[PDB]
This record gives structure tokens, C-alpha cells and sequence, in this order.
């Protein structure tokens, strides 16, 4: 019994490959082999171009208060400061801006075969 | 980006991360996808920790812990970075070109997966 | 008629009447080895020539009157035909009290302002009330602020309303410049030269050499070195009281690196002292006291209030007292605090230009307006409510 | 540049996570506290009293070069800042970063 | 070497924070009323009875101590195992143990 190899090198050496990601675009938008055996062709081709949000009921639904608490089931300002919620605001609609573009971004694509192309091809 | 200030995760399974972000201009508030739960558990996330979150992917990279508390133990292995200096919200505008052979090998083989097949892989 | 304006500090009296100027004079006695038996008094310390190995006799202790022979011999050579010859029966004294202060100081105060001199009407207020009230005169948008007193014996955070104190919210700092000095003397006494009998001699030093660092580990590092690139460093040489009647800094071009000169002054250098001394502010734990510093206990204040009144706060603090001197404190504040703070949520410090006579200034204005009958007690009630309405009538 | 510790070990302490450990060189002697994952690298390298050991304080590389009652002890300071220097191959780095675990193939062709 | 406990580290460094607020380290030239403690106990001040001195006091702070060489002031990696104190060279660990390890001097 020998005593491993210790190799030793720079620190730097490790972070060559390694990229900000600031300095980075998302590669997740060209990823078609990831959708198979997660994406289906319905939600593809039927679902997805028929249920896709819209910035107007995004907007909508952020603005409407909080929805009534659901049915029990039966057997049958002087601190106000304009400034900071000026702030808030533009806030808000940067984060439901973001979500409209992160929910339109994330479901573009449609798989190549899809999950039940390949379940009806794939024999026992 | 910036140093973990707070780590709670909010009980309805769990309905959203509420995180704490520090940095020399001010403090954050963050409400997170229940998802990037799974990666700050990961990763090894803990108060004192500088990280930083990807808003369009959720990942997440402790990039090590806060020189604030270098000095909480006289001997520990770990690496200690400076409190970043700018914001905690960083917005960048880039322009990046690859090539077609990029994305033929990016979708040549699989990347991550959990599956046993994946890893051995 | 008149109105006497006194900020009994365990420090410096500032005491001056509503119509002049403002004295900063020494609140406590004197004693010398050059004299047998004299007893110096207030400002009589100028006319002594060797304070060399000088003995103070303070009527605080941590910063509360403690001892009371020695403040009313002090406050009778302030008050007599020597310094301002007031005319008790018909004059208004406006004196200024320790946060938190014990029942006991209070009731002790009022008897002797009512009875030993029988002053027309006594108005006993926090010195934080008066630079709340100066700096809301001051600036009249905003409806809140947070006042800082880094003063002698500790250093107080006691954020204010627009007619009213946030008792529930006021943080009390156990780092003063007694501390601080004190510290100094031991520092250099057990790594340079005994001084621990020239409390005046490195009181000034402190005050001529120290400054609060922007980063601290570069500035330990620049110290550390040896040669011309340790810019830290610098040689002060104490006064003798023969030929060098103040301490002074010796230039840097006439710094020699070997520490030998010719003349035979007794140079006592400081490298990291100047940083260390002024960080224990920021951070207690340094030398030992587990306290937060004045960024971290002004961001709990303020976080302990509600939260709609938080961005008030947090726009309006203001930093007072002796301490708030220190090169570098405004800068360091400010950006601790920033860390600290919300980041919607903007930030600003104020410095004045004189924080020692801050709350003099305060009591002045306050003395001025046509409220101010209203705010004191005067003897005739006295009389009769006056133990009572003493705590009723003061917020202290 | 790298904070090296080298000494001796004289008294190691692990109590259920918290402990201390002593180090002394020939002229000076200190107990450090120590943290959880410097105490999982010392429990994985098992460090007895005597052993003469080198620690890495970034990493927690704990190499034993001996025993000593064989080495003699370390001189000098026990914690010491030194300065390291590597010259890495354009190829070194190229199978370093061309898979994980990918040093390997410096060793095993396997490029 | 002799070893230190809890008890006597604690009243040391209690010693030195009480030294700090000295008024003067030498007596009176002349050589020939309370203080804070009796003032405290004879408030009677209890916590959690309202906004008060002791509910005022600060908390203990978030930041780790960060340790200092007892002998010249920069930072320190080392701890004294005797007494606790800490140093950062050789040369102030022989002055540590000749001034104040142990025996107080
Ligand atoms: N330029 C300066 N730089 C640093 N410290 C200074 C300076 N000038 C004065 N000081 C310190 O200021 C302190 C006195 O400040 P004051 O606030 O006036 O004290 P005081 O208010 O009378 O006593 P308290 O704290 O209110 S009971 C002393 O400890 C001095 O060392
Ligand atoms: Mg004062
Ligand atoms: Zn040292
Ligand atoms: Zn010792």
C-alpha cells in the first residue's frame, strides 16, 4: 500500500473554465435534449398556445386583492413618503415583467419527439 | 448576489424561500421559487455565506463565506471572500456569440440529471 | 427674566446664558503636586502651568452624578460674582440630565435647584432632547430623526418623534472617551512608556493623533511595515511644561527612522494606536466588551420602531458629542450603516459644525420659544405639587 | 500566497460540533479552536499526540511527515504566510477543465 | 506550565474593564456620597419592568471578536494556552509570558 499522487497546482487554474453570469447567456433556450422524457407533445402543441399567460391578466391578477378563503366543505398617513412607494411600484412591475418574460422563455421550445412519441415507439 | 443575512423557508411542502441579501449598498428582501429551495440546500447555504442567485435559472453558487466572521474560529477550513461591493440586484446587458457546433454539442448529451443512469453517465 | 442654559456633563459644562455666547469649561476639580493645599475649581485648570501628574475630582461616576459635594462647589463657582453672578430668585436654568437617570439624582436635583438656591423656575431635560429639537428647527420637512451622543462617559443612540422621546427604543453604548483614553494610557504605558499618571498629556494626544479607518486590516497592514512606505506611523513628543508647552507632531519630513534624536525630547510614537483606539466606537468587542457597536445598535433602534417610521429615521441621523470628532467617524457611519440598512431605504448622516455645543445651542432655541412657560416649574408650584409634578412634567 | 501551519501536536480535543487543538513549534506553543470542517479533516486523517504535521489553513490539508519524542520539531513560527508558486501547462490545464475529475488523465493518457 | 480556569480569566479581563473606568490610576496628592453600585441596588431595578438603565444596555454584537496581539495590537492567529491571552510572534510571546502570564506584573 503506496500513498496517493498529491498533485498539486495553481488555484487559478480551477477557474478557467468558470464564466460570471453576467458575462453569460442563458443556454437553457437552445436545450432540446433536456425536454425528452420531461416535455410532451401536448403541452407542446395543445395546452401551451392556448393557456399561455398575457401581460393583462398578469397585471390583473397582481393588482386584484387576495382571492375569499375557500368554503369550508358541507355534507350536502402622515409617514407616507411618495418617493419610496414610487419606488415599490416600479419594483413590482419590473418583477411582473420578469416573470411574463422567465414564463414565455421557459416553455418556447417544443421537444423533437416528445414523451408520447416515444412511449408509443418504445416496445416492452 | 451578496452575503445570506436569513434563509427561511415559508410552510404552506414548502411555498416560497424568503432570503436575505447583504452588500455594502444596502440590504434585500427576497421572495424565491420553491424549486431553488432544493439547490440553496444543496449547495450548503447557510447565514454568513456570500452567494449568488441566477433570476432567470435559479441557480446557485456559495461562493464562500463572509470575511466578517473569519475570525469565528481560529482554525477552519474555509475560503473567505470580501462582501460584495455593488448592489444586491445586478442587471447587465450582453451581447455573447456562439456557433452552431456550441449548441450541436450542447445537445449531443444530457447535462446534470439525478437518475442513476445520468450519474454514471 | 433671564434664562441660564447648562449642560452639566461629566466632561465639559457648557454653560452660557440664552442672550450670549457658549463656554465650554471643565465640570470637575483639580489637584496638583505643585500645590499643598489648593483645590482648582471648574476653569481654574488654566492657571495651572505643570498638569503634569494631575488628580481629578469627578462628581460622575459612569457617567451619573455621583458625587455632590464636589458639583456643588463646581456649580457655586460657576453660578458666583467670579463667573456669571445669576440672580437666583428671578432667573430660569435650563441643566441637562443623563438618560435612564435614577430616581434618586432626580429628586436630589430638584431639592437643591428648588431650596439651596431657589431658582424662579428649573426646566431638567436630556441634551439628546435639545439637538432633537435644534435639528427639527433646523429642518422643518422632516417629522423624525435619530440623535447619536458619543459623549465623555458613554455613548447613547435615542431616536426622536417631533414632540416626543422613543424611550422604548433608546441604546446605550458602554464606550466613551473616558474608555478611550484610559485605553490609550494602558496601550502605551505597557508597550512604550509609563503614563498612566498624565491622563491630560494623552487626553490630547488622543485628540490630536487618533482617526477612525475606512478599512482597517489595510491600515494594520501599512503599519506593520517598516521604512518609508508606513505612512500610519507618526512621532509625537509630549510637552514638558519647560520648553514645550503643548504637544505637537513631529513632520514627516523631519521623521527620523531610527527613533534616536539629538534633542533629548521624550517622543512617544504611535503606529496602530491611531486607528485602534477610535474602532472600539464601531466594534466594543476589540478590547473586550461585549456590546454592539453605534452603526449596529442604530440599526436595532431603528428596526425595533415600527416599520412605516423606518425610512424617517434612517434619513435623519445625526451624530453628536465629543467622540463624533474623530476624523473618519461620518464616513465610517455612513457606511456601516448603509451595509446595514434596507436598501430602498436612503441613508444620511449629518455632522455639525460644533457637536460638543449641539444641545447648547438646542437649549437656547428651546428657551426662546413662546412654549416655554409651559415647559418649566416654577417654585410656587413647588411648593405644594412640586415633588410630583417634577416626574410628571419632564420626559426624562 | 498561503498560510502554512507546521508543528507538533501536543493535545487534540473533540467534544460533540466543537474542539481544540495544540500545536507547538521549539519556541512557541498555542491552543487554536477549532472549526467544524477543520475537525472532520482531522478526524478523517487520524492526528495523535506527537505527530508532526503540516496543515493548509484554506484548505485543510493535513499531511503527517512524521513523529517526533522521525522528525525533530519545527523551529520558527507555527503559522507562517509563504509564497507558492506553480508553473501548470497549457495542456495540464486543458485536461484539468476538460471533465471533472479530469486531472486523472494527466496521470492515464485518457485525454 | 500552570493552566488558567474559567473563573480567574473571566475576573481578570472584569478587572481590567473596571480599570478603564478609573477616574485616576494614582491617590490623591493631598493624602488627607455613593457610587454606581450603591445607586443601582438601592433602585431596586428589575428587567422586564418597563423601559429602564439595564433593559438599555446593548446586546452582545452579531460580528465574531476579532482578536489583537496583547502585546502590540496587531492581529494575533495565536492563543496562549496558559492564560488565554493572545499573540502573534514569538518575540511578544516571551514578553507576554515575562509581563503578564500568570502573576499579574
Ligand atoms: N477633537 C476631538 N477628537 C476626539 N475626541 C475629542 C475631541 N474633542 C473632544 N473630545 C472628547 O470629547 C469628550 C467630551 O465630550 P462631551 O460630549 O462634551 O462630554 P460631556 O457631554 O460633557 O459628558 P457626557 O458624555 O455628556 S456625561 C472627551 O472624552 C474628549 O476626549
Ligand atoms: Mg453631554
Ligand atoms: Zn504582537
Ligand atoms: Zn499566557
Amino acid at each position: 500500500i503506496t500513498p496517493g499522487i498529491c498533485f498539486s497546482t495553481a488555484s487559478l487554474v480551477l477557474r478557467a473554465t468558470d464564466v460570471h453570469p453576467l458575462q453569460r447567456i442563458d443556454m437553457g433556450r437552445f436545450d432540446l435534449i433536456g425536454l425528452e422524457g420531461r416535455v410532451s407533445r401536448y403541452e407542446a402543441d395543445t395546452f401551451l398556445p392556448r393557456h399561455r399567460l398575457s401581460r393583462r391578466v398578469l397585471l390583473e391578477v397582481a393588482t386584484a386583492p387576495d382571492p375569499p378563503p375557500r368554503p369550508k366543505p358541507v355534507k350536502m398617513s402622515p409617514f407616507y413618503l411618495d418617493s419610496l412607494e414610487e419606488k415599490r411600484k416600479r419594483q413590482r412591475s419590473e418583477r411582473l415583467e420578469r416573470i411574463f418574460q422567465l414564463s414565455e422563455a421557459h416553455g418556447a421550445l417544443a421537444p423533437v419527439y416528445g414523451t408520447e412519441v416515444l412511449d408509443f415507439c418504445t416496445l416492452p | 448576489e451578496g452575503e445570506v443575512t436569513e434563509l427561511t423557508p415559508c410552510e404552506t411542502t414548502i411555498s416560497h424561500v424568503i432570503i436575505g441579501l447583504k452588500t455594502a449598498k444596502g440590504t434585500k428582501q427576497l421572495k424565491l421559487d420553491p424549486s431553488i429551495f432544493e439547490s440553496l440546500q444543496k449547495e450548503r447555504v447557510e447565514a454568513g455565506d456570500v452567494i449568488y442567485i441566477e433570476a432567470n435559472s435559479g441557480a446557485v453558487k456559495r461562493q464562500g463565506r463572509c470575511d466578517t466572521y473569519a475570525t469565528e474560529f481560529d482554525l477552519e477550513a474555509e475560503e473567505y471572500v470580501p462582501l460584495p461591493k455593488g448592489d444586491v440586484h445586478k442587471k447587465k446587458e450582453i451581447i455573447q456569440d456562439v456557433t452552431l457546433h456550441d449548441l450541436d454539442v450542447a445537445n449531443a448529451r444530457p447535462q446534470g440529471g439525478q437518475d442513476i443512469l445520468s450519474m454514471m453517465g | 427674566m433671564t434664562t441660564l442654559v447648562l449642560d452639566n456633563g461629566a466632561y465639559n459644562a457648557k454653560i452660557g446664558y440664552s442672550h450670549e455666547n457658549v463656554s465650554v469649561i471643565p465640570n470637575c476639580q483639580f489637584r496638583s503636586k505643585t500645590a499643598r493645599l489648593k483645590t482648582f475649581t471648574a476653569n481654574q485648570i488654566d492657571e495651572i502651568k505643570d498638569p503634569s501628574g494631575l488628580f481629578y475630582i469627578l462628581p460622575f461616576q459612569k457617567g451619573y452624578l455621583v458625587n455632590w459635594d464636589v458639583q456643588r462647589q463646581v456649580w457655586d463657582y460657576l453660578f458666583g460674582k467670579e463667573m456669571y453672578q445669576v440672580d437666583f430668585l428671578d432667573t430660569n436654568i435650563i441643566i441637562t440630565e443623563p438618560y435612564f437617570n435614577f430616581t434618586s439624582i432626580q429628586e436630589s436635583m430638584n431639592e437643591i435647584l428648588f431650596e439651596e438656591y431657589q431658582f424662579q423656575a428649573v426646566l431638567r431635560v436630556n441634551a439628546g432632547a435639545l439637538s432633537a429639537h435644534r435639528y427639527f428647527r433646523d429642518n422643518p420637512s422632516e417629522l423624525c430623526c435619530i440623535i447619536v451622543d458619543s459623549g465623555y462617559s458613554f455613548t447613547h443612540i435615542v431616536p426622536y418623534c417631533r414632540s416626543k422621546k422613543k424611550k422604548e427604543a433608546i441604546i446605550r453604548i458602554n464606550v466613551g472617551g473616558k474608555l478611550l483614553t484610559n485605553h490609550l494610557k494602558e496601550i502605551i504605558s505597557y508597550r512604550q512608556l509609563h503614563v498612566m499618571d498624565e491622563t491630560h498629556v494623552i487626553n490630547q494626544v488622543k485628540e490630536d493623533v487618533c482617526y477612525v479607518s475606512q478599512d482597517f486590516y489595510r491600515d494594520m497592514d501599512i503599519a506593520k511595515l517598516k521604512g518609508e512606505e508606513n505612512t500610519v506611523m507618526i512621532d509625537y513628543v509630549l510637552p514638558d511644561f519647560s520648553t514645550i508647552k503643548k504637544g505637537f507632531c513631529k513632520p514627516r519630513e523631519e521623521m527620523v527612522l531610527s527613533g534616536k534624536y539629538k534633542s533629548g525630547e521624550q517622543i512617544l510614537r504611535l503606529a496602530n494606536e491611531r486607528f485602534a483606539v477610535p474602532e472600539i466606537l464601531f466594534n466594543p468587542s476589540d478590547i473586550g466588551i461585549q456590546e454592539m457597536g453605534i452603526p449596529e445598535a442604530i440599526v436595532y433602534s431603528i428596526q425595533n420602531l415600527p416599520e412605516e417610521m423606518q425610512p424617517h429615521f434612517f434619513k435623519n441621523i445625526v451624530l453628536t458629542g465629543g467622540n463624533s470628532l474623530f476624523p473618519g467617524f461620518r464616513d465610517r457611519v455612513y457606511s456601516e450603516v448603509r451595509c446595514l440598512t434596507p436598501t430602498d431605504y436612503d441613508v444620511s448622516v449629518v455632522l455639525p459644525e460644533n457637536p460638543i455645543t449641539y444641545a447648547w445651542e438646542g437649549g437656547k432655541l428651546i428657551s426662546e420659544n413662546d412654549d416655554f412657560e409651559d415647559m418649566v416649574v416654577t417654585r410656587e408650584d413647588y411648593e405644594e405639587n412640586g415633588h410630583s409634578v417634577c416626574e410628571e412634567k419632564f420626559d426624562i | 500566497e498561503t498560510e502554512i501551519i507546521e508543528g507538533e501536536v501536543v493535545e487534540i480535543q473533540i467534544d460533540r460540533k466543537v474542539g481544540k487543538l495544540t500545536l507547538k513549534t521549539t519556541e512557541m506553543e498555542t491552543i487554536y479552536d477549532l472549526g467544524t470542517k477543520m475537525i472532520e479533516s482531522l478526524t478523517k486523517d487520524k492526528v495523535q499526540a506527537g505527530d508532526v504535521i503540516t496543515i493548509d489553513k484554506a484548505t485543510g490539508k493535513i499531511s503527517k511527515l512524521g513523529r517526533s519524542f522521525f522528525v525533530q520539531c519545527p523551529d520558527g513560527e507555527l503559522q507562517k504566510r509563504k509564497e507558492v508558486v506553480h508553473t501548470v501547462s497549457l495542456h495540464e490545464i486543458d485536461v484539468i477543465n476538460s471533465r471533472t475529475q479530469g486531472f486523472l488523465a494527466l496521470f492515464s493518457g485518457d485525454t | 506550565r500552570r493552566v488558567l480556569d474559567r473563573a480567574a480569566r473571566q475576573r481578570r479581563i472584569n478587572r481590567q474593564l473596571e480599570a478603564l473606568e478609573n477616574d485616576n490610576f494614582q491617590d490623591d496628592p493631598h493624602a488627607g456620597r455613593k457610587n454606581f453600585q450603591a445607586l443601582l441596588e438601592e433602585q431596586n431595578l428589575s428587567v422586564a419592568e418597563g423601559p429602564n438603565y439595564l433593559t438599555a444596555c446593548a446586546g452582545p454584537p452579531s460580528r465574531p471578536q476579532r482578536p489583537f496581539c496583547a502585546v502590540c495590537g496587531f492581529p494575533s492567529p495565536y492563543t496562549c494556552v496558559s492564560c488565554g491571552a493572545r499573540y502573534c510572534t514569538v518575540r511578544c510571546l516571551g514578553t507576554h509570558q515575562e509581563t503578564r502570564c500568570l502573576k499579574w506584573t
